[PDB]
């Protein structure tokens, strides 16, 4: 709960709560009551919207692809990384070290594609998604035996019911995820430079179990994180700049902020 | 009845006294200790010099002209070829280490300026490319300046920094980079800076050749002026001293 | 074995809880977690430095 | 992950023109590895652990300098060949390409 | 079979719900968290920090270092103005960008009182006294040194405290304003005049600069978590 | 009927939940176990037993008992190599094959020391001196018995007790590593020097064989269950 | 008639838990039994070895 | 129950072990240990790296023939240009130390041989 002010009243005193030095980092403590007279004001605002879990623990999008029934593109693949997408990454890079669990959703739709096949009566469609570990093998077609899933979590779903969703614990070789690294994976220092290096998420893997008609369908899957049980350390200024890749911190430069017309401009 | 301007700072064999100075910034509030028994993950025993590492060096000074950008220094390389410091990280695989940022620049009452002296954890910078990364050697200086450069760098296929000083190198407002543990050196009051860092990393020990913790910065918000007949060369210096080093891991030589 | 917490109400309530799973990563967020310590970011100095007094004496 | 994937390279003529992409396999791409070089079609190919030499001008100038180990790099000869060419090395869980402009 | 009902409101998702789910990875050990320095637990910690101001963002300035001075000089006259600026945290152009209006423009109210601090910037032989004042809405932009007086103002007399504080406090009809630009709920204006006249001696230069830092006190709060307008992604990157 | 609400995740299927389920064949009688011998509880205990590594797997040799054999000699000279191989433990062409490297092949990280024991296996009138030196990443693989002796190393003479351990410690930067070949959390290097010569007399046979054998300490411990990499089915059997 | 437990948590929260069947083959699986005895596989001998002192003597 | 002539001894990250060995001898009966301070001088603050110098560090082998008259060793100079000993001795203007050597010669029982290990102290030559 936010502080209440208090009342003071005239003052002529040698004082000076003012008066500071910006030199030193010593962000002045003043209230207003120090440099004019003030009412007793109790105040029941609340500093709870504020809290780093009410601010991180939403679902956002972080990619959406496709895949078909037929030709070939028949699977889907996705390394996890939460920097394919602006509106999340910005939020997590306020902060230099996170640490959170993670909870998993998709939306899976289908759609019929333009064709001249007739007679399509189609049933309906069931679809897997395979989470493989950094080392795991990767499905090489859409009729590979790594789809067995003996040790890999997988799901699936048919379509029509509630989205799947799945909760996963902090993974991590670290005490806290990095979103900003600056040194190389490789000590001779010529190779990649960033964040990149730290990264190991593992890939994900989404495909039609059955076909379910004739004519062609494009399926569409898209993924969200809700970033649970949050802890964060070390915060850092907001990104000016817009993105430009998901691998490095590579920005073009502007402006530090819009133009007026004077100095003494209200507008 | 002393001054509070007054200040004296004592390690290893070296000293340092200032006669005008603001405070001590302390980081985030945590003095750098060593290493507890309930936070490590190595098993082999550490070594601790204690007192021919935890000195002051000083690196080379820069002229501060009336149309300097501004400068940077990571510390864990800009303290590799100094003293003993630079002999224990080559030989060791860990190192784990906390610094202090001494930052001198003396001029007289007519002279005006501002510099800003910030440490930043991971300041990872960008390449002029949008396409490949900056390359070693040119972010990276072993003793040396690595100022910045108003305007944009041009864009082409070379591994060339970034270094605009609005943005700083990081995509960033340079405004806001008081996030971080900053001190302001004002030439009508404030002569140096003194900053306190505890050692900041996700794991407990890093090899200090392929990564560095935190990367000084010395910007001139406000330029320098004076009058025709004052002295010109202004420069600053700038000293360096780890606190609370201790390495893991020896082996032979090399990087 | 339930949780019995307080709901968020405005000033000027009790809800239950029980955990179905044994995980400890299959909870609810902890949404109501009211602390606060800014003598970090901000007055990160070695003397401290009152109000009143002048900073630089 | 290429290095340098935007570079350009400037070689004299009757001098091998020496053209790098060294890469760095993710921990998480586990596949059957493809090195192809485009000349903007192709000069080589490598694919399930054979190389292959599809270029009339440059056939029997195009050879590898190394793959396995993680160098993909090649070395051309009897320039006369500008053009600009793409290393595109493919992991079943992940791809990357670098791009280089060759002068005279 | 416990017979059950289902209510409106089922088996849909919400991007902002709290329920549990069943982990996909079972009985897996996290690693033993350490002690890291400076953990935030609030947003309104990085609030409270100071933010050097782009007051001066006219014409390329803003593609400068230029844009955070503000420019004083010494003049045959007094009482002329030095700056002046409406009282939008989130939305005006000098503060958007700032640690403070970054933070208010993933929010929808504000509501609390604001800091403003000055360092003078020039010799240490230079003297001057600057007037420093907040007028409330209802009255537009005060446009003499007389106007603004009559509104809540501070004398700032240099010296060896280099830095001064303005703290614009909570003035309003309602409870909570709003981030985005409102005529119900205005602001105010804030400007600053020559109290004297800044006094140089010779071999001296005239022509000093300010800078200003804004923060906030510790009776801020904000609301209504959205969507920051600044960020723009064309395509997945 | 009680009213509900169905939350997001309802009537899926997960490889990895835990969920009762009405039996099939209700009121069932097992046989009364009996009690066999030797129990596994947990993986890490059929880990920490000894296993032949094959370090001489070059050539043809995989497809020879030959491949386990360390091959030593009398030279006229010292500080000549023996062996050495990276410390990879689930992705070294040197331990993928043994039986923690197998099991290490079903997880993403491991933790702990690493035990290596060596059995001489030559004459009982031939003697010698070996260094055994492991050392950690930062520099290349050492190249010389001068270089191999600035890192951990253990002197073996061999005598009346033929085997001879040297126990691997954990030195790592992050509290877990990655099984899969990975740059960031590199292993080490493993390597054999001369600290004497062989001495052999008259009428006995100069060119002797050692045998290595792999464990895991009282402090080893892995994570993230996966699938391993080896088996390849073509269509069900 | 409900058990309460405890839940999987890191280290440097209960659960609860009742049988709805009643065959004993239908609760879900014992994820919580942590017990070891490698001194099967490892150190398989009949005369005890000490670590310090020699293996034969 | 065990056998005298096995011996282990472990310094820093290193270890030696003997199958066959006559004893220690430990110099003039005294154990090398640290300077007190009422035997001291030099009055700034010493360093003691404590484990990065006190290991064992191997030197060069020599081959021992049939007419090898013998071998000398300087035990300062020998370790100047050998790991952070080296390194420590050539920053520092004064070092006190104490050492250990152990020598080994590994031969079969028909080879006969003798040989006499002795450190000299101020062996001026
Ligand atoms: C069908 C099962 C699917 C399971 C998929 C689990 C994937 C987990 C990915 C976690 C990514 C977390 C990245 C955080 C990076 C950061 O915070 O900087």
């Amino acid at each position: 709960r936010v502080a209440d002010t208090v009342g003071t009243g005239p003052t002529n005193s040698e004082a000076i709560p003012a008066l500071t030095a910006a030199e030193t980092g010593h962000t002045s403590q003043v209230v207003p009551g120090d440099t004019m007279q003030t009412r007793h004001v109790k105040n029941y605002h609340s500093r709870s919207e504020s809290t780093i879990e009410n601010f991180l623990c939403r679902s956002a999008c972080v990619y959406f692809t496709e895949y078909e029934n037929s030709g070939a593109k028949r699977y889907a693949e996705w390394v996890l990384t939460p920097r394919q997408a602006a509106q999340l990454r910005r939020k997590l890079e306020f902060f230099t070290y996170v640490r959170f669990d993670l909870e998993l959703t998709f939306v899976i739709t289908s759609t019929q594609q333009p064709s001249t096949t007739q007679n399509q009566d189609a049933q309906i469609l069931t679809h897997q998604i395979m989470y493989v570990p950094p080392g795991g093998p990767v499905p090489d077609k859409v009729d590979s035996y790594v789809w067995q899933t003996s040790t890999n979590p997988s799901v699936f779903w048919t379509e029509g019911n509630a989205p799947p969703r799945m909760s996963i614990p902090f993974l991590s070789i670290g005490n806290a995820y990095s979103n900003f690294y600056d040194g190389w994976s490789e000590f001779s220092r010529n190779g990649v430079y960033g964040i990149n290096t730290l990264n190991n998420m593992g890939t994900l893997y989404a495909r039609h179990v059955n076909a379910g008609s004739t004519g062609p369908i494009k399926s569409t899957i898209r993924i969200y994180f809700k970033p649970k049980h949050v802890k964060a350390w070390i915060p850092r200024p907001p990104r000016l700049c817009q993105y430009e890749k998901a691998k490095n911190v590579n920005f073009q430069p502007s402006g530090v902020t819009t133009t007026r017309q004077s100095i003494t401009t209200m507008t | 009845g002393y001054s509070d301007r007054a200040r004296s700072i004592t390690l290893g064999n070296s000293t340092i006294t200032t006669q005008e100075c603001a405070n001590v910034v302390v980081g985030y509030g945590v003095w750098p200790d060593y290493l507890k028994d309930s936070e490590a993950t190595a098993e082999d025993q550490p070594t601790q010099p204690d007192v021919a590492t935890c000195r002051f060096y000083t690196l080379d000074s820069v002229q501060w002209q009336k149309t300097s950008p501004g400068w940077w220094w990571k510390l864990p390389d800009a303290l590799s070829n100094l003293g003993l410091f630079g002999q224990n990280m080559q030989y060791h695989y860990l190192g784990r280490t906390g610094y202090t940022v001494h930052v001198q620049c003396n001029a007289s009452k007519f002279h005006q300026g501002c510099l800003l002296v910030v440490c930043v954890p991971e300041a990872e910078m960008g390449c002029a490319t949008l396409d490949n990364t900056p390359s070693s050697a040119e972010l990276l200086g072993g003793d040396s300046a690595k100022e910045f450069a108003d305007k944009p760098v041009a864009s082409g296929s070379n591994k060339l920094v970034q270094r605009v000083v609005y943005n700083a190198g990081m995509g960033v407002g340079v405004g806001n980079l008081t996030i971080f543990p900053h001190q302001w050196i004002n030439l009508r009051t404030n002569n140096s800076a003194t900053i306190v860092m505890p050692y900041t990393n996700s794991v407990p020990m890093d090899n200090m050749f392929r990564h560095n913790n935190v990367t000084l910065m010395v910007i001139p918000f406000v330029p320098l002026d004076y009058c025709p007949g004052s002295t010109t060369y202004v420069p600053i210096t700038v000293t360096i001293a780890p606190m609370c080093a201790e390495y893991n891991g020896l082996r032979l030589a090399g990087h | 074995g339930a949780q019995v917490s307080t709901q968020k109400t405005g000033a000027h309530i009790h809800y239950t809880n029980i955990n179905y799973y044994k995980d400890a990563a299959s909870n609810s967020a902890n949404r109501q977690d009211f602390t606060q310590d800014p003598g970090k970011f901000t007055e990160p100095v070695k003397d401290i430095m009152i109000k009143s007094l002048p900073a630089l004496n | 992950s290429i290095t340098t994937p935007e570079e350009m390279i400037e070689k004299a003529k009757g001098e091998t023109a020496y053209l790098p992409c060294k890469f760095t396999l993710s921990p998480e791409d586990q596949g059957p590895l493809d090195i192809e070089w485009l000349i903007s079609q192709v000069i080589i190919l490598y694919s399930g652990d054979k190389i292959y030499d599809y270029y009339p001008d440059l056939k029997g100038r195009v050879h590898f300098t190394s793959l396995k180990s993680g160098d993909a790099s090649i070395n051309v000869t009897n320039l006369q060949d500008i053009g600009t060419y793409q290393c595109k090395v493919k992991k079943a869980p992940g791809v990357a390409n670098k791009k280089i402009h060759l002068v005279v | 079979g416990l017979p059950t009902m289902n209510t409106p409101g089922s088996c849909q998702f919400l991007t902002s719900d709290d329920f549990q789910s069943p982990s996909a990875m079972p009985q897996y050990d996290v690693t033993p968290e350490m002690r890291i320095p400076g953990e935030v637990k609030n947003l309104m910690e990085i609030a409270e920090v100071d933010s050097v101001v782009p007051v001066q963002n006219v014409g390329e300035k803003v593609n400068s270092m230029e844009a955070y001075q503000i420019p004083v000089r010494s003049n045959e006259g007094s009482g002329t103005q030095v700056f002046g600026f409406p009282l939008q945290p989130g939305y005006s152009s000098v503060f958007s960008r700032t640690l403070l209006g970054e933070i208010l423009n993933y929010y929808t109210h504000w509501s609390g009182s604001i800091k403003l601090t000055f360092m003078f910037c020039g010799s240490a032989m230079a003297t001057g006294k600057f007037l420093l004042a907040y007028s409330p809405p209802g009255a537009g932009a005060p446009t003499k040194r007389v106007d603004a007086m009559l509104g809540t103002h501070v004398v700032w007399d240099v010296g060896l405290q280099s830095s001064c504080v303005l703290c614009i406090p909570w003035i309003s009809q309602t409870h909570y304003r709003y981030v985005t630009s409102d005529e119900y709920t205005a602001g105010g204006f804030i400007t600053c005049w020559y109290q004297t006249n800044i006094v140089v001696p010779a071999d001296a230069q005239s022509s000093c600069y300010i800078m200003c830092f804004v923060s906030a006190c510790n009776d801020f709060s904000v609301r209504l978590l959205k969507d920051t307008p600044f960020i723009s992604q064309q395509n997945f990157f």
